């Protein structure tokens, strides 16, 4: 969370840019709320269709619903590859 | 009802997707804050002000208003 997020931020910004000890803290806190919010929401959407657990489609729908639809493409391919390695060993 | 508390379990497939998109969000957030302030100018210093600025100027980042205040 403190280590892997610094690599995420360095990977997203120009290799020559920089982030203050302050900005990186905010980003990390934000990543946390983001995750709680998305789960909270995905949980909500899952009950609106009144089914027991949260599917990957519920999270995929909550993301497009929260305006983070640019995410869904990559996440679906990621989900495709995941489902494959699982159906093997 | 102590075998039905174990209802609504989070699956491996879900931990995965949740982790993958939180990383996407971190990268999205960092990068949006930078572009929105420096555009395509390189070697710049992203300060706190920029992050509160993108949270202010973005509707999907609305939920971060309380967690990323105007003044640190």
């Amino acid at each position: 969370p403190n280590a892997v997020i610094g690599r995420l931020i360095k990977e997203a910004l120009p290799e020559s840019a920089s982030v203050s000890k302050e900005a990186r803290a905010a980003i990390a806190r934000a990543a946390s709320v983001f995750a709680i919010f998305v789960t909270s929401s995905s949980t909500a959407l899952a009950h609106k269709q009144n089914h027991k657990t949260i599917t990957a489609k519920d999270i995929l729908q909550t993301l497009t619903e929260l305006d983070f639809e640019s995410f869904v493409p990559s996440l679906t391919q990621d989900l495709e590859v995941y489902r494959k390695v699982v159906k093997e060993k | 009802m102590k075998s039905s508390m174990d209802t609504g379990l989070i699956t491996n497939e879900v931990l995965f997707l949740m982790t993958k998109c939180t990383e996407l969000f971190v990268r999205h957030l960092a990068g949006a804050a930078y572009t929105e302030e420096f555009g395509q100018r390189p070697g710049e210093a992203l300060k706190y002000e920029h992050l509160s600025q993108v949270v202010n100027k973005n509707k999907n980042l609305e939920f971060l208003l309380q967690i990323v205040p105007q003044k640190i």
